[PDB]
């Protein structure tokens, strides 16, 4: 990425935030076809600014663009929760060549804290019959979007076999995550219970299952 | 109005791939097209530009010599061939319209790996407020994605299919859960329908108490 963007920016609803796109006098300082793109997770980019300051029809008026010196700037004047996305600048630098900035992740604060809901499943009969065993810990509806997960065999820490996803935003703007524990059928039968312990903003909750 | 890209591709290192981008709802030959890729968790990277009316192309230094961009005006389709594939060519490939990149296709996933496609193994997650959670565990497939429906799409309320985990095996797993009335268990039948297009597999699994 020959253009430099801040990795992340954040603000609260109603605030103004500006995302920079910095080059040199040879590129940003010399050319004017700057585009900005808004990219929701798992979505194609969407054009939201072209030629430094123009908004495609339909793009909210709170998005604006400018350029000064070797930096182009995307400004969101009055943040809304729906503005969370990754944002990218690009620049046409003649000779049929385009270059992109590295991207900026925008966080909009101010959603209320929500504790996770946890569902824990034991290994299925069928999987055990296949000489495998997976415990499944499903974590949903939490905010902010960070958790840590620890597993216990009876009351001892489990040091092997754990896989845990990064949290991702649900359609209700809360977050979901999953954790899986791989065991042998023998390990699963040999303990009194296993627990999935989910820690969110300092608070640890749990589910326990037994064979 | 529309840019529709071809299906996902799984290739070994050293192979070639050719992906396509079909335009409609506008005058194809009035706008050039770009190819832009995005490696997992990384930024947009411009690959090149191809004119639809004057025969010109220009490619990113990064892929110069092993990319070819062409068009077929008979079907308004643009093609990008990438040769001598390497692992870090693994990315979603987008086509985009015009000099400002004003409209984008939905993307084509290219996975370049020495590992082969692998379809999933599916296991039932039996049910244990008056409601019960039951589900399906979709284990050890590659690459993404899997989709899951319930009762062939007749059951939609209360379904939550979770994002996949990438495991230390290099394979993915996910779960789909549905919350139902407890009274329903043993009078209603629950079947998850799991689709893994990369391996051309579909799995049905009945979930019983």
């Amino acid at each position: 990425s020959a253009l430099t963007q801040p990795p992340s920016v954040s603000g609260s609803p109603g605030q103004s935030v500006t995302i920079s796109c910095t080059g040199t006098s040879s590129d940003v300082g010399s050319y004017n076809r700057v585009s900005w793109f808004q990219q929701p997770p798992g979505t194609a980019p969407k054009l939201i600014i072209y030629e430094v300051s123009n908004r495609p029809s339909g793009v909210p008026d709170r998005f604006s663009g400018s350029k000064s010196g070797n930096t182009a700037s995307l400004t969101i004047s009055g943040l809304q929760a729906e503005d969370e996305a990754d944002y990218y600048c690009s620049l046409y630098i003649s000779s049929s060549t385009w270059v992109f900035g590295g991207g900026t992740k925008l966080t909009v604060l101010g959603q209320p804290k929500a504790a996770p809901s946890v569902t824990l499943f034991p290994p299925s009969s069928e999987e055990l019959q296949a000489n495998k065993a997976t415990l499944v810990c499903l974590i949903s509806d939490f905010y902010p979007g960070a958790v840590t997960v620890a597993w216990k065999a009876d009351s001892s820490p489990v040091k092997a076999g754990v896989e845990t996803t990064t949290p991702s935003k649900q359609s209700n703007n809360k977050y979901a995550a999953s954790s899986y524990l791989s065991l042998t059928p023998e390990q699963w039968k040999s303990h009194r219970s296993y627990s999935c312990q989910v820690t969110h903003e300092g608070s640890t909750v749990e589910k326990t299952v037994a064979p | 109005m529309q840019l529709v890209q071809s299906g996902a591709e799984v290739k070994k290192p050293g192979a070639s791939v050719k992906v396509s981008c079909k335009a409609s709802g506008y005058t194809f030959t009035n706008y050039g097209l770009h190819w832009v890729r995005q490696a997992p968790g990384q930024g947009l990277e411009w690959m090149g530009w191809v004119s639809t009316n004057n025969g010109h192309t220009n490619y990113a230094q990064k892929v110069q010599g092993r990319v070819t961009m062409t068009t077929d005006t008979s079907t308004s389709t643009a093609y990008m061939e990438l040769r001598s594939l390497r692992s870090d060519d693994t990315a979603i490939y987008y086509c985009a319209r015009g000099v400002d990149l004003d409209y984008w296709g939905q993307g084509t996933l290219l996975t370049v790996s020495s590992a082969s496609t692998k379809g999933p193994s599916v296991f039932p997650l039996a049910p244990s407020g008056g409601t019960a959670a039951l589900g399906c565990l979709v284990k050890d497939y590659f690459p993404e994605p899997v989709t899951v429906s319930w009762n062939s799409g007749a059951l939609t309320s209360g379904v939550h299919t979770f994002p996949a985990v990438l495991q230390s095996s290099g394979l993915y797993s996910l779960s789909s859960v549905v919350t139902v009335p407890s009274s329903s268990l043993g009078t209603q039948t629950y079947i998850c329908n799991v689709n893994h297009k990369p391996s051309n597999t579909k799995v049905d699994k009945r979930v019983e108490p």
